[PDB]
């Protein structure tokens, strides 16, 4: 770990990465077949 | 087929946007987001909801990663 490391900052991963939503779509569209 | 769903591409592609030690971070966030917005409340759907999110590295190829621990439902 240092000053210069890559440092992954993980909240602007996530934005970065639209808020993974495609995830939470699959996430949702799994939960609603619950039983 | 053997392809995966679509949407679950997508989701891996999302996923590999992110560092290994970031992701189950980001899927408990995504799943709080989804849980939130879409009023999601039977207690079934919920637990199936945050346990297909703990496992989508799993599901994704996050060879590293593995499954995300459990933590306690909001
Ligand atoms: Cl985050
Ligand atoms: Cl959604
Ligand atoms: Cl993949
Ligand atoms: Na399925
Ligand atoms: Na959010
Ligand atoms: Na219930």
């Amino acid at each position: 770990a240092g000053p210069f490391g890559p440092r992954p900052s993980c909240p602007s991963e996530f934005v970065s990465a639209h808020r993974l939503s495609a995830c939470e779509s699959w996430i949702h569209s799994e939960a609603t077949n619950a039983g | 087929p053997k392809e995966r769903p679509p949407l679950l591409r997508l989701c891996c592609t999302e996923l590999h946007k992110e560092n290994p030690e970031c992701v189950c971070s980001t899927l408990r966030r995504a799943a709080k987001a989804t849980r939130v917005r879409q009023g999601t409340a039977a207690a079934s759907q919920v637990q199936r909801l945050f346990q297909t999110a703990r496992h989508l590295p799993s599901t994704c190829g996050f060879a590293g990663v593995g499954t995300c621990p459990f933590k306690a439902t909001p």
